[PDB]
């Protein structure tokens, strides 16, 4: 196991992916905690955290070239507030094989106003009651959710389903 | 006959072909590194890609997982691919 050093980041591969956006490769140190990624000097387009020992999604630094983050297979199990503070035009979010409960730990998501893909596959949440009308309508900006669309239908769906008393009182519940 | 790159059929072909590409590159990152992503319109190609793993045991991993997952509402077909003698025939 190495912790996210500098100098860790200066030996990683860095590179223009297949989707032709500048990666880092942070694969599978089990690193321990986000840290130091202030020395990526807003570099990259995509970070890529797969295969790591997190336990929170946290303690990021202002990157505004940061657009996608790769977190498959982790052990998440939360996600600070207010990191669209540090990320604001973070598009995707890929938490496949993590440990995000309930559909509450998602709150801190709803602040990025161009987060359009997220991945929670392999996650218990995506299993839970309601997820994805419930995603529908806490993030309306939203278009993929676990690699099927959010179609217009869905949109609509949710948001009427959301304004019924029934509706109200399951969201009351999710809370 | 594993080899480093898997092959895909029943593609969503109503996706256009660069979010198509992000998507997998999205959905397989999770098995390894990822070379490169072939997913091209033209008849050849249609409903189907290549995706490229630096390791084959990733391949092999990506191939069991994802076997008929709904990518798109479409169940994904995948096998290793046949050969690259075929790949390359299938982008020329």
């Amino acid at each position: 196991m190495v912790k996210l050093t500098p100098e860790l980041i200066n030996q990683s591969m860095q590179y223009i992916n297949p989707v032709r956006e500048r990666e880092l490769d942070l694969r599978g140190y089990k690193i321990p905690q986000i840290e130091n990624l202030g020395a990526t000097l807003d570099q990259f387009d995509t970070i890529d955290l797969s295969d790591n020992d997190l336990r929170k999604l946290d303690n990021l630094p202002h990157l505004p070239r940061l657009k996608t983050l790769l977190l498959n297979n982790n052990r998440i199990l939360r996600i600070s507030e207010g990191l669209e503070e540090a990320v604001p035009n973070l598009g995707s979010i890929i938490l496949t094989g993590n440990n995000l409960q309930e559909l509450s730990d998602l709150e801190p998501l709803v602040g990025f106003t161009k987060l359009e893909t997220i991945s929670l596959l392999i996650n218990p949440v995506s299993t839970k009651p309601n997820y994805r009308e419930y995603m529908a309508y806490k993030f309306p900006q939203l278009r993929l959710l676990d690699f099927r669309k959010i179609k217009q239908k869905d949109r609509q769906a949710a948001q009427e389903f959301f304004r019924t008393k029934q509706g109200k009182d399951v969201l009351k519940e999710i809370s | 006959l594993p080899n480093q790159t898997i092959y895909i059929n029943n593609l969503n072909e109503k996706i256009k072909k660069e979010e198509l590409k992000k998507s997998l590159y999205a959905i397989f990152s999770q098995f390894g590194q990822i070379l490169d992503i072939v997913a091209l319109k033209t008849l050849k190609m249609r409903g189907q890609a290549f995706v490229i793993f630096k390791e084959i045991g990733s391949a092999s991993n990506a191939l069991r997982t994802m076997q008929g997952f709904p990518f798109y509402d479409k169940p994904m077909q995948i096998a290793y691919s046949k050969s690259d003698s075929d790949i390359v025939a299938k982008i020329k």
